[PDB]
RNA sequence: GCUAAACCUAGCCCCAAACCCACUCCACCUUACUACCAGCAACCUUAGCCAAACCAUUUACAUAAAGUAUAGGCGAUA
RNA sequence: GCUACCUAAGAACAGCUAAGAGCACACCCGUCUAUGUAGCAAAAUAGUGGGAAGAUUUAUAGGUAGAGGCGACAAACCUA
RNA sequence: CCUCCGCAUAAGCCUGCGUCAGAUCACACUGACAAUUAACAGCCCAAUAUCUACAAUCAACCAACAAGUCAUUAUUACCCUCACUGUCAACCCAACACAGGCAUGCUCAUAAGGAAAGGUUAAAAAAAGUAAAAGGAACUCGGCAAAUCUUACCCC
């Protein structure tokens, strides 16, 4: 009767069983008669780029100069694109009709 | 008498803030935050749609509102109505004379049974690992043996290849009668189609004599009384098939009623009523097919048959189908009722009395084989 | 006779009798929590 | 294929193997978004196989032929998370000006704790959730009681700490 | 403490209903009342107890068929199937009622009284001085709720002014209005008084748990009192 | 809540007393606020708006203290808000009528930026304040843009 | 607790196991009207027959395509006792179970009470036929008892629970479509259509076209076997008292448009290590590949017919017992 | 992609993507002898038997033919010093069979 | 001569001063640690042991005035 | 989660004789004896026995809680 | 030589006699490494109305009483497929490797599963059996126990 060990799936009876899970994520719905209903955009497509040609490598070669850090904050970032604010002399208000909203996240990492 | 009582009822919502009667401040709610606090009053809604649509969390309009909703009600019948008056009622429904006996032509069509033994044992007995076999397994069964045997004198009858028992069949048909809209649905029972018509069983001189005869009231149960009361229900009529398929001409309705429980099942009367229905039904919607809607007496009447149900117990019936014009000449319907073939069958020897069905009579093999015949 | 297994397990019944929503249910199990909180227990609830 | 979960069959048995340094994050900050997201799929089929023959390790009952190697990817790993993430972080600014990405907000649960409720995401509005309406977030007067018993708690404990530290002191003194 | 009553069907029906048991149990859990429960199951045939109903869009008097005559387990009168134009329902049977027979179901307060069937239902004011009745309401359009169980009759007395005087079973008399409506003849299942249990397992079936053993002294009460039927009780 | 002794001696029985006010249903008008509200009243009150004379009289007149209910302060706080603001609470064809109505209570009648925070409690209060000062926040990248045109300016200037 | 063994099975390569299970070889090839029928039967469903409720893709299999076979077989029968009169007395039965049991090697039990103990390890087949086609007398014997056809069975490296085949434990069932008592106790024709799991576009979509022929092959190797052993079990033969007389088969497995045909020749009932040291007998599988009885349907026409299968089917049909 | 919050897919929205996955693998010898084909992993237990699939065949340009995941219990016996459990932690193993009939014995490593 | 003995620093107590704590990511009121769908809501005198030698009214919860005025089965005591 | 009573939806009762019937398994209880008494056991074992198609036995989930419940009253039982 | 047990499933427990390495009635004890793969089982089912009188008992005759366990229809809505979790063991509740307790399906002498005797001696006393001359209740509170079986009569 341990109140000790972390409860999980494995531990309860058949229907305590079935409900629980691990961190999965599902992938779809059920319906009818225990049918389940993969859906495709709610599976994660893994959008990986082709590597050839590609100089980058895993480990970086110890004859490489020390430099020291920055914290590239907002303000770095505006100075960096601020050129064609000074020729002046590139922004959106809201963010509802786009595709990737960088508040409430839509975009997944 | 109320039904319902007030406990399991949806409880009154609590009686509204005492704020929101003062014309005219802001109450402040707890819809600033997102949450109930019982300080703070209880906020009101706007009633929320959703905008796009989603099919597992539809809702849809209220009766007021569908495309096809009419006021004068359709009353329908399918495979579950189960009527008051049996017989006397769908006769009514129908507009059809009843005779007690089957055709003669048909009889004389007749003129092996440890064949239809076989049958019958392997329906009660040996189709599955578990002893004692159930109805809902065993009725169609049955039915199916025998049609498979019927079929299996192709050798001397070179005609019954031009026909074929199909399963998943439907039919509509509406019509008038006094006059209130009344309506047929499809079966959950096969369908033996041809490709030639059946030839006609009364004469016109018989069907003529038909008008003196009159169709017995039953007050006060109305007819409808068991049909389902139905508007929004759209008026086309339809035989199962589109246009150019072969085998068309409806031969019999082997309509079946499986079912483990007493209640379940129909009841004989009910079932014939339910199988003439079925006839009408189909010839209607084949008569409606050849000719117009437009109501009349035929020129040459329509004839579907139908065989009864049950593993024990067969009702017969064939319909002469001669009249579109309902509400003059009416329709006739021949039936065999309740004529079985076997009383009872052990599956397990008692203690004296074999394993086997007691009470076999080869009688109602032979009409089922006259019937299934009737065109060739 | 024998009567000392009082005790005859299954989950269901003690996630009913003594979970954490059991609990939450009543004031009186929300204080029961508090006060094992308080006492520095592993375990507040089942 | 499955000859990238492992390295270089050259290697397989050396108990020494050269792989210099982690990606220190200048290096990446001064990389495109491009280019950084290529190099993760570089490190990730690395740092796969290093599982791979760390397991293999495990299994055999032998030592890692390099197991630095590992903790330096790993490292890298986290710089590339740390860039990108920073970047993320500063678009937000500049864009709607919100600290952190997920939408949350200070709310008092039922034991009087206040806890950032990090907010879960729906499809029907908070007021008809059947579910979220029980989940209550209000204290009620019996919890003030056990908040200032902790409170008292927690005093005694900062209270022991210090003493503590400057008893510490008081014996490194009479030390030395 | 859960306990939703199973009485929850808003519309009229046929089909038996599916009942659970009290236990002589309330809403809080305990027992309220003693000596229930652990009957045999049942399923419960919703009675239409208001006699004179017309269907949908029908006004006047109307005829009725019966189709069964069936036993109820949830009382002592056994009770009729009865079907009427569109609509079929569960009626609390008369004695000598006969399936395939006709049953009438009046408004109509005649100039001159009305000869009674043993099954037909009208208001007090047609009926004959002294014709026997049972599900008789208390108000017009209430519904019958005295004289329902097995072989039950109260005789109608007498009528003055608007108003019908009744004898209930008890004895104890009962002051109506005219136009409320009853049933004639006795309720169905005449002997229902005379049928001899045999055996505590009967009783247990029925859903009687056994009397205490705690020996009660008797008290006051006890003894055989001799009273004058109360006053006539009036709804007018 | 108290407790008598039984027939009044202290020889006797001590034992636990709740002494219930007598509470009635009543309507009442308001000339303040134009409608009729049906109130738990109990008859000191009434004799205390009939020392009043008016309801609404005595709604201002009587302390947030002594009203002793929500309801009440809720009511008072409304009134104040008309007061303050003088909206058309009697609309068109009534506005002489209105500004009479005004002018009974002349007195009383506080700015419109205290009436609005009258007989709430610390809760709501509070709530109130948060709605006041809630705000989406401003984007840094405009806050940018701003100093980099001053400092533009600045650079114009000398 | 034995090993519950699925003729339709999702499992890879399969057919190697199913035949190690059994000791069967699998060998490729074999040892107007009509086609009207067949044309009208593929419309009606597809779409002369008016559904009122309207066919899903998951609804298709079930709904359109069982009932389809199901006209087939009885219409070709219909057609066919003028040419084979074996067909008039022969009981048709629909999707009426067939179950067979057996034991095929040993397994040392590896951990527990029962370690280090010699179990006998056992299997079961649990078939339902869309439809089969019974007879009281047996069908002709295709190949000789003992016939050598030097192919070889495959080997199997390992445990058969590593192929996805559990254990359970339930009624242990030998069953030919119907009991025992009954004439009809032979059969020859055995009608499979494919669940939506084995349909090829799935296949397609994953990596699995290889197994596209395996799992028809499969499930040949499988309910033939089951069905053959069952009629031995039925004349008295089993693992010690093996067959006198080779007992055969006939199948044709389907999905839709794609057909194939497999011969069943049952030599051995001895599976158990007992009664195999000294056995060179072995069962047999005839099979081809699958063909598609059909391009296409326009509208109410079928676009690329295919008679061969048509033919084939007929062949199955028409052969007889001597 | 682990610990991350999953966008939630209304009806007509658009394809979830993983840009820079957060979840790695480690390919493992079978302890109990598998057949030819049979590649075993050891998933970390958030991610799905799909996104296995998908991440190999992206990633790694592998044919996989079927997958079937399986939760490993870690032991929780075993205590310190103190007697408090320390636990193993439970993992989740796959099962990858590869198509074509391509094959894949575990090589020696350490030799 | 074995069992054993022995040992200072872990830390802690009382003060003084000073008003504390609480979001790496993810999860957590449903059976908490559970990605994803249409219902209710908090406030209500403490009591009793005990003393009165029982027990029944009653019985405490900066300094000085003062244990004073008072209260009290005019007693215990307050 | 023991036991007392109930509620929901379940399960079990071979064989022989002819109904809260008889004999008699499985199951339930616990008459009399012996052993056991820091025991195999904080109430057991061996036999012998009462019941075993019923007011039977019993698995699951829910309910009634102490100024209470529950009780075919033994002032029973409500986690030794 | 035993088998009054066995294999499953349920509930419960949660890696608890698998491999290697290691130590200290006789050697399931510590460390590392491995394992249980879904088809079995859980995890369900878009609305609004509308329908559901006739048990079960081989369901057939008979026969009842306590009156019962398995159903739609109409219209609108709807193409997306097989994710997730249980799957080990000599096992649970009784402080124990406790003669006790412990649901259901098969197996009813077993194709499962096991071992009453560490060795020796053969005293008393004690316990469990088997034995019996003649007699046969003379025993004792009582035929308790045992052995063979069955007559009559009270009380309640
Ligand atoms: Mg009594
Ligand atoms: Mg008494
Ligand atoms: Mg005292
Ligand atoms: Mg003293
Ligand atoms: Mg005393
Ligand atoms: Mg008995
Ligand atoms: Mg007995
Ligand atoms: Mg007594
Ligand atoms: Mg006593
Ligand atoms: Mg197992
Ligand atoms: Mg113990
Ligand atoms: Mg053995
Ligand atoms: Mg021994
Ligand atoms: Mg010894
Ligand atoms: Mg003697
Ligand atoms: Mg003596
Ligand atoms: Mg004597
Ligand atoms: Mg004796």
């Amino acid at each position: 009767a341990d109140r000790m060990s972390k409860w999980t799936s494995k531990r309860g009876p058949r229907s305590f069983r079935g409900r629980k899970g691990r961190g999965a994520k599902g992938i779809g719905f059920l319906t009818s008669g225990w049918r389940f209903v993969q859906i495709k955009e709610m599976v994660p497509e893994f959008v990986v780029p082709d590597l050839t040609g590609f100089k980058l490598k895993p480990y970086v070669s110890y004859l490489a100069p020390e430099s020291e850090e920055t914290p590239l904050t907002a303000a770095q970032l505006f100075s960096e694109a601020v050129a064609p604010a000074i020729e002046k002399d590139g922004f959106e208000p809201t963010q509802e009709g786009k595709l990737f909203q960088l508040y409430p996240r839509n975009f997944l990492r | 008498y109320e039904w319902g009582v007030r406990s399991t009822r949806k409880s009154e919502p609590p009686p509204l803030d005492r704020v929101y009667e003062i014309p005219g401040l802001e109450p402040i709610t707890f819809a600033g935050k997102m949450h109930f606090v019982p300080w703070l009053a209880r906020p009101i809604f706007p009633p929320w749609d959703r905008g796009y649509k989603d099919p597992r969390f539809y809702r849809s309009p209220p009766l007021h509102e569908h495309p096809l909703y009419k006021d004068q009600a359709c009353y329908i019948f399918h495979h579950r109505c189960r009527l008051l008056e049996g017989v006397k009622q769908a006769l009514w429904l129908t507009k059809t004379k009843l005779i007690e006996g089957l055709p003669e032509k048909v009889l004389s069509l007749v003129d092996q049974d440890e064949c239809v033994l076989n049958v019958i044992s392997h329906a009660r007995l040996w189709q599955t690992t578990e002893e004692i076999p159930k109805r809902e397994t065993y009725c169609p069964v049955i039915v199916d043996n025998l049609i498979q045997l019927c079929k299996s004198q192709i050798l001397k009858h070179p005609s019954l290849a031009r026909r074929i028992c199909v399963q998943n069949s439907t039919f509509s048909a509406t019509w008038n009668r006094e006059s209130l809209l009344l309506q047929v649905r499809g079966s959950g029972g096969a369908r033996l189609s041809t490709k030639d018509p059946l030839p006609t069983i009364a004469s016109r001189e018989e069907i003529e004599a038909t008008k003196n005869h009159v169709l017995e009231t039953f007050y006060p149960i109305s007819p409808i009384i068991d049909l389902h009361e139905c508007n929004i229900y759209d008026v086309k009529n339809d035989t199962g098939f589109q246009e150019g398929y072969p085998y068309p001409y409806p031969h019999t309705l082997y309509l079946l009623d499986k079912a483990n429980l007493r209640p379940h099942r129909l009841q004989p009367d009910q079932l014939r009523a339910k199988m003439i229905l079925f006839a009408f039904g189909s010839a209607l919607a084949q008569a409606r097919l050849l000719y117009g809607n437009d109501a009349k007496v035929l020129e040459q009447p329509v004839v579907v048959q139908s065989v009864g149900t049950d593993g024990r117990v067969f009702h017969f019936l064939v319909f002469q189908l001669n009249t579109t014009d309902l509400d003059g000449v009416k329709n006739l319907a021949w039936v065999d009722s309740d004529q079985l073939l076997y009383q009872h069958f052990w599956c397990l020897p008692v203690i004296v009395e074999p394993v086997g069905p007691v009470g076999f009579k080869p009688e109602t093999f032979r009409k089922f084989l006259a019937l299934y015949l009737h065109g060739a | 006779k024998a009567r000392g297994n009082e005790y005859q397990p299954s989950n269901i019944k003690r996630k009913n009798k003594h979970g954490w929503v059991r609990r939450l249910s009543t004031p009186a199990g929300v204080q029961v929590i508090l006060r094992r909180m308080l006492k520095g227990r592993k375990s507040l609830s089942h | 294929g499955l000859e990238e979960f492992f390295d270089d069959p050259k290697n397989w048995g050396q108990e020494k193997v050269k792989s210099g340094a982690a990606w220190t994050c200048q290096q990446l900050r001064n990389k495109s978004n491009e280019d950084l997201h290529k190099l993760w799929y570089v490190l990730l089929k690395e740092r796969n196989m290093l599982l791979t023959l760390e397991q293999e390790a495990k299994r055999q009952r032998l030592p890692m032929p390099s197991p630095e190697r590992l903790d330096k990817v790993v490292d890298s790993m986290d710089a590339l998370d740390k860039v990108v993430q920073e970047r993320e972080d500063a678009l937000r600014l500049l864009q709607t000006g919100q600290e952190r990405a997920r939408p949350g907000a200070w709310r008092r649960d039922i034991f009087g704790r206040i806890i950032w409720h990090k907010f879960k995401q729906w499809v029907i509005p908070w007021h008809l959730n059947k579910r979220y309406n029980r989940k209550r977030f209000f204290a009620l007067p019996y919890v003030d009681h056990f908040l200032r018993l902790e409170r008292e708690k927690r005093a005694r404990i900062k209270a022991r700490k210090e003493n503590l530290e400057r008893k510490k002191a008081k014996i490194l003194l009479k030390k030395f | 403490a859960n306990f939703v009553s199973w009485k929850s069907r808003t519309k009229y029906t046929i089909t038996p209903v599916k009942m659970r048991k009290s236990g002589g149990r309330d809403h809080t859990g305990r027992i309220r009342v003693h000596g229930i429960g652990g009957g045999h199951k049942q399923r419960y045939r919703m009675i239409d107890f208001l006699r004179f109903r017309p269907e949908e869009t029908k006004s006047g008097p109307f005829e009725e068929k019966v189709i069964q005559v069936r036993y109820d387990p949830c009382r002592s009168a056994d009770i009729a199937l009865v079907a009427g134009g569109s609509r079929k329902r569960w009626i609390i049977a008369t004695e000598n009622m006969q399936a395939g027979d006709t049953i009438l179901n009046s408004n109509h307060i005649g100039r001159m009284a009305v000869a009674a069937r043993e099954g037909d239902a009208h208001p007090l004011g047609a009926l004959p001085v002294g014709t026997l009745i049972n599900n008789v309401e208390s108000e017009p359009g209430r519904g019958a709720q005295y004289i329902r169980a097995a072989g039950t009759c109260g005789v109608l007395l007498r009528k003055v002014n608007g108003t019908a005087i009744i004898q209930l079973p008890s004895k104890r008399q009962m002051q109506v209005l005219e136009t409320c409506v009853a049933t004639v003849g006795r309720v169905s299942n005449v002997d229902h008084n005379k049928r001899v249990i045999g055996k505590a397992g009967r009783n247990r079936w029925l859903g009687k748990r056994p009397n205490s053993g705690r020996w009660h002294r008797k008290g006051g009460w006890a003894g055989r009192k001799i009273r004058p039927l109360p006053p006539m009780k009036s709804y007018v | 809540l108290g407790q008598i002794y039984a027939n009044n001696d202290k020889l006797s029985k001590r034992l636990k007393k709740v002494w219930k006010p007598q509470l009635f249903e009543r309507e009442f008008y308001s000339e303040i606020l134009d409608k009729k509200f049906t109130v738990t009243v109990t008859m000191r009150t009434l004799d205390l708006i009939d020392e009043a004379y008016g309801l609404d009289f005595y709604i201002l007149k009587a302390s947030g203290e002594d009203l002793c209910s929500k309801f009440g302060m809720d009511l008072k706080r409304g009134m104040l808000l008309r007061l303050a603001r003088q909206d058309p609470q009697l609309h068109p064809e009534d506005p002489e009528r209105r500004a009479a109505i005004y002018d009974k209570y002349k007195e009383f009648a506080i700015p419109e930026e205290e009436a609005e925070w009258v007989g709430l409690t610390l809760e709501e209060a509070i709530e109130k304040q948060r709605l006041l000062e809630e705000k989406d926040p401003v984007p840094l990248f405009k806050i940018y843009v701003a100093e980099l045109i001053q400092q533009l300016q600045q650079q114009a200037l000398s | 607790m034995k090993y519950m063994v699925y003729p339709q099975t999702f499992a890879l390569n399969a057919d190697r196991w199913y035949q190690y299970f059994t000791k069967t070889v699998f060998l490729s090839g074999l040892p107007a009207a009509l086609r009207a029928v067949a044309c009208d039967c593929l419309l009606q469903e597809h779409f002369y027959l008016r559904r009122r409720r309207r066919v899903h893709r998951y609804e298709e299999s079930e709904v359109i395509s069982l009932p389809f076979l199901d006209q087939l077989v009885s219409t070709l029968v219909g057609l066919l006792s003028p040419h084979n009169p074996a067909l008039a007395a022969a009981a048709l039965d629909y999707r009426c179970p067939v179950h067979f049991y057996w034991v095929r090697g040993e397994e040392i039990i590896p951990r527990g009470h029962r370690r280090g103990r010699i179990d006998d390890l056992r299997y079961q087949i649990d078939d339902k036929p869309n439809n089969q086609i019974r007879i009281s007398k047996q069908l002709a014997e295709f190949v000789p008892l003992d016939y050598s056809v030097p192919i070889e069975i495959p080997t199997i490296k390992c445990k058969p629970d590593k192929l996805p085949l559990f254990k359970r434990q339930y009624e242990n069932h030998i069953f030919v479509g119907s009991k025992t008592a009954d004439p009809c106790c032979y059969g020859h024709t055995q009608f499979h259509l494919l669940p939506d799991k084995l349909r090829r576009e799935r296949l397609l979509r994953q990596n699995c076209a290889d197994q596209i022929e395996v799992v028809f092959r499969a499930n040949a190797i499988a309910s033939l076997f089951a069905w053959t052993g069952a009629q031995a079990m039925y004349q008295g033969f089993w693992s010690e008292a093996d067959v006198t007389r080779p007992f055969v088969s006939q199948a044709v497995i389907t999905d839709g448009k794609y057909f194939s045909f497999f011969c069943y020749q049952l030599n051995t009932l001895a599976l158990t290590t007992q009664a195999d040291q000294n056995n060179p007998r072995k069962n047999i599988c005839w099979g081809t590949q699958s063909k598609p009885l059909y391009e296409t349907i326009e509208d109410n026409d079928v676009k690329g017919f295919n008679d061969d299968v048509l033919l084939q089917i007929v062949h199955f049909l028409l052969n007889r017992p001597k | 992609a682990r610990n991350v919050v999953y966008p939630l897919y209304r009806l007509g929205g658009p394809q979830l993507r993983v840009f820079r996955t957060n979840f790695f693998i480690q390919l493992v010898r079978p302890g109990v002898a598998q057949p030819e084909d049979t590649v075993q992993f050891r998933i970390p237990m958030e991610m799905t038997r799909v996104d296995l699939r998908n991440y190999l065949e992206g990633i790694y340009n592998v044919p996989v033919a079927a997958v079937r995941t399986r939760v490993q219990h870690g032991s929780n016996k075993r205590r310190d010093h103190r007697n408090v459990r320390i636990k193993k932690p439970d993992y989740k193993v796959a099962y990858v069979q590869l198509a074509h009939g391509q094959t894949f014995t575990f090589p020696d490593l350490f030799p």
